[PDB]
């Protein structure tokens, strides 16, 4: 799961909403997880721009 | 010449031409001479009279035959193979034949391949007929085959060579296979001992040089030395007349030929005169066409044309060995007979 | 101002100079109709090429300088013994130096005197790329020049070994023989009689064969050979007749050079009659000569070598050419123009000559004057 | 980025495709005669 | 007949006598000679590259 | 029938010729494609606003010139820049390659 801005341009207010992601890394990071033992909650970005 | 120290003293004097020309022995210096800034310091330089630049010379590559008439397109193996299936389906037509005129179907099918219009056999059977169009079909994509790879053959051209100039990494880090060459003490000398990045070739270069020109050129027509460096407008003439070495391309840096004068005569302003007034006329050119470009041996080794009597070998006696190899079976049929 | 060497820009609406890189080029330009006052700054910066090896120059020698624009005209042609733009601005107006693109002729090195040249250039031709080819001869070219008569005459042979041979074994003339034959070796597509002897049989079979790798040869080695054809300009050179009299063809052809220039004034004294029959088209600027080039307006062109060869380089496809191998036909180069007899002469000339030195002028030629097309 | 290779001699490395079209004709084909002869004389 | 003109007329065959076929075959010769044309350029073309 | 030999080989010869010679030059090669050193107002560049990519330019001094060029088009993100060159909008596209391929 992922908490984040919906309606990417956010000049209208953003309305911090839950989606969820999936790709090449945030299984990486799971693999990290179960690594070293330990717990996350991932949110995304406010502005976009890197 | 070129500057140098001398007598293991605080001297530093001018060898060659151009130091002559500083002692007195005469007050003009007519001949290819470059222009560069040592020199520049004190000698005056007419207005250039021939522009140019430096460039390289090999020894030209060697191409690859006509043909040999049936080597390039197949293998012996299909050759063989085609030879036995023709006999092979000629028997299987025989035997659709007779199940339900093998001298014929012998001729059907050879003829078949061969395009040739001889030959009055047909199946009979339906059996057969059902095979014909294929084996027909067959022989059509063989034949195409060839042609095709034939064609595949003669475009596909020779490998890289290409030594591109100052740049090619195969001047930079010398491998001890290759030598450079210029002759010693001259303007193209210079040029490098003064660059600092270059230094390296330099050294390399340093081992080889030559006494003079011809030397440099009958030392790279034998393969004795790999590439030499030049100036071009010597470099191109070179190239037309004795047409078995090449130019690659680049040049390095612009300069002209120009006359030399000592330092502040009184002729300067007249000559250049003279020498632009010259170049607007075409009367330079004149000469151009009368000395350069008169001759032309070859170019673009594209090469893709003119095929001849190699190729004919191949097959030419292949027809005078059918015509000698017939007598010999027709005497032995009319007596068997 | 000039396209490839001496770009002209307006300045940076926000800060009121221009960015790095250039050089501001002051009191361009003057009142026009009610009093000159002169306020000349519209002030501008230019960068481009020679706007580069004037800076490394400063440098080099140290001093320095204010660059200003340019009005009464052109590079500038004597007329009624005086001499409008740059060259009149460094006779008379004091500039001390000119800077640009100018060529180097007799005249102007009469009244100024000039540095070393630091680009070769001259006269040189323009024309569309003759979209087309040139096979006039293409299908006679290949495959040989006489082994056709050696097939030939391998042939009337073979006629001979038919007769004889067929004529022992167990309705056959020589004329219905060779009619046979000469029809085999293009391709069977002519109704013959064939013989009946088996002898003969077998002993034309062979020559068919020989037939099928002829004709397959053949038409490989001409698929080769046109696929590596080569563009021929259809035209040689300046001295061509097809300038001299043009008159004498179809409708002649209608070629122009801006006119005031130093092409032109070398014109004038070389084909006279050529450069009146010039004056019915002139074309103005450069860009309107690009233009009537491409629409049908023109058909070739004369004007200097390096601008074109800059300008045979941009334009989109590559659909215009420099007539020959880039072929030159006025040896000149470019130069720097300074006040008669100053001593600044030499002390300019040895700088030039140093940037030859280390390969800076291959640089800066690389960063300006490299194309795309023609590689 | 060199151009390609300069192919030569076709071994029978290729026509393989043709020979098996050729001999998978020839089976048919037999095997059409003998359905039709034993369909024949029924 | 048809099936060898299309390769090569490289077939003894029997012919037609009606005018009328006379042209009716002639026009898929035309279609013949192009067809093999044709096919072996673009063999040839997909064997260079 | 000579001269219908050679009529139909000329044919087949430059149906041939026809069918490989390929399509001209465009081949935009990088940052040295003199098309991107002096930019006509035809071409137009992107890349994504506050990015890496823009740092690397703005502390590069030769490029300046480009950058001021550039400065005026680019996007807010990468959806946005893929979907304005795919519909013709805007000519060439910089980013990071494990992404473009
Ligand atoms: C070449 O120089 C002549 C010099 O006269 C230019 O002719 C002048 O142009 C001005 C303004 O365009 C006119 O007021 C003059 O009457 C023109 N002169 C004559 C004699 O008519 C001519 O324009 C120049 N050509 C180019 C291409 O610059
Ligand atoms: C040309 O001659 C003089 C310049 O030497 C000038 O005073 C005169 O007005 C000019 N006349 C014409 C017709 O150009």
């Amino acid at each position: 799961i992922c908490t984040g801005p919906n309606d990417t341009s956010p000049g209208s207010p953003r309305h911090t909403v839950p989606q969820c992601c999936y790709g090449f890394c945030i299984d990486l990071l799971i693999k990290l997880a179960r690594t070293m033992q330990f717990t996350y909650e991932v949110h995304l970005v406010a502005d976009g721009k890197f | 010449g070129t500057q140098e120290r001398v007598q293991n003293s605080n001297k530093k004097e001018w060898n060659g031409m151009m130091g002559e020309l500083l002692s007195g022995q005469a007050d003009m210096i007519v001949a290819p001479l470059t222009i560069n800034n040592e020199r520049a310091q004190y000698i005056e330089f007419s207005k250039p009279f021939k522009y140019q630049g430096l460039t390289i010379l090999v020894k030209k590559e060697i191409p690859r035959s006509t043909l040999d008439s049936f080597m390039q397109p197949f293998q012996s193996t299909l050759w063989l193979l085609v030879g036995l299936s023709v006999h092979v389906v000629a028997v299987m037509l025989y035997l659709l034949d007779r199940f339900s005129t093998l001298s014929s179907a012998m001729w059907f099918s050879w003829g078949v391949l061969l395009n040739s219009g001889i030959g009055e056999g047909a199946p009979r059977s339906f059996s057969a007929r059902i095979l014909g169009m294929v084996w027909a079909g067959f022989a059509m994509i063989i034949v195409a085959s060839y042609t095709a790879n034939l064609a595949a053959f003669l475009v596909l051209d020779r490998p890289e060579e290409r030594i591109t100039g100052i740049n090619d990494p195969r001047l930079r880090n010398p491998s001890d296979k290759f030598i450079y060459a210029t002759v010693k003490q001259s303007s193209v000398d210079i040029y490098f001992r003064r660059q600092v990045e270059l230094s390296t070739m330099y050294r390399h270069m340093e081992k080889h040089n030559y006494e003079s020109a011809a030397e440099a050129i009958q030392a790279v027509r034998d393969n004795k030395l790999h590439a030499f460096i030049w100036d071009s407008a010597v470099l191109e003439f070179e190239a037309s007349q004795k047409c078995d070495l090449v130019t690659t391309g680049e040049l390095f840096f612009r300069s002209g030929f120009g006359i030399g004068m000592r330092k502040d005569s009184p002729w300067k302003q007249q000559v250049s005169l003279s020498i632009l007034k010259s170049h607007e006329n075409g009367f330079m050119e004149d000469l151009d066409k009368t000395w350069v470009r008169y001759q032309e041996c070859d170019s673009r080794s594209n090469a893709p044309a003119t095929l001849t009597c190699e190729n004919m070998a191949g097959v030419f006696m292949l027809v005078a060995g059918g015509i000698v190899a017939g007598i010999f079976l027709i005497f032995i049929e009319i007596a068997y007979k | 101002e000039e396209a490839p060497f001496v770009i002209v820009e307006s300045v940076d609406p926000l800060s009121g100079t221009c960015m790095r890189n250039t050089v501001p080029c002051q009191k361009r330009i003057i009142s026009e109709n009610k009093t000159d006052e002169e306020p000349g700054y519209i002030k501008k910066c230019c960068k481009g090429f020679c706007i580069d090896i004037l800076k490394k120059i400063s440098k080099s020698v140290k001093f320095t300088y204010d660059l200003y624009l340019v009005t009464n005209g052109k590079h500038g042609k004597k007329i009624n013994g005086t001499w409008n733009g740059m060259i009149g601005e460094v006779v008379m107006k004091r500039a001390y130096m000119a800077v640009g693109s100018l060529t180097i002729n007799e005249e102007r090195s009469e009244v100024v005197d000039f540095s070393v040249p630091f680009i070769e250039t001259g006269i040189s031709v323009m024309v569309s790329r003759s979209n087309g080819t040139v096979s006039p001869s293409a299908f006679l070219e290949p495959f040989s020049a006489c082994v056709w008569v050696m097939m030939f005459v391998m042939l009337l042979i073979v006629s001979a070994v038919a007769v004889f041979v067929f004529e022992y074994f167990s309705s056959f003339t020589i004329g219905k023989a060779i009619w046979l034959l000469w029809g085999l070796v293009f391709n069977n597509s002519v109704p013959v009689q064939n013989p009946k002897g088996t002898t003969s049989k077998i002993m034309v079979s062979v020559w068919a064969f020989f037939a099928v790798i002829f004709l397959a040869s053949y038409t490989a080695n001409l698929a080769a050979f046109m696929i590596q054809e080569e563009y021929v300009d259809q035209v040689s050179g300046l001295s061509d007749k097809k300038f001299q009299r043009p008159n004498d063809f179809s409708p002649p052809f209608r070629f122009g050079t801006v006119p005031n220039g130093s092409t032109e004034r070398n014109i004038r004294n070389n084909y006279a009659e050529m450069h009146a029959y010039m004056g019915k088209f002139n074309q103005r600027g450069v860009d309107d000569a690009l233009l009537s080039l491409k629409t049908g307006k023109l058909d070739a062109f004369i004007y200097d070598a390096a601008v074109l060869n800059y300008m045979a380089g941009r334009d989109e496809g590559c659909k215009l050419v420099t007539i020959g191998s880039g072929k030159v036909f006025a040896s000149t180069g470019y130069g720097i123009a300074i006040q008669k007899d100053s001593g600044w002469k030499r002390q300019v000339d040895l700088a030039i000559l140093q940037l030859f030195g280390d390969g800076e002028m291959e640089e800066l030629e690389a960063l300006w004057l490299t194309g795309i097309c023609h590689n | 980025e060199k151009n390609e290779v300069m192919s030569s001699q076709l071994d029978i490395d290729n026509m393989a495709g043709v020979f098996y079209m050729l001999g998978a004709a020839m089976a048919l084909s037999l095997i059409t005669f003998i359905s039709e002869h034993l369909f024949y004389w029924q």
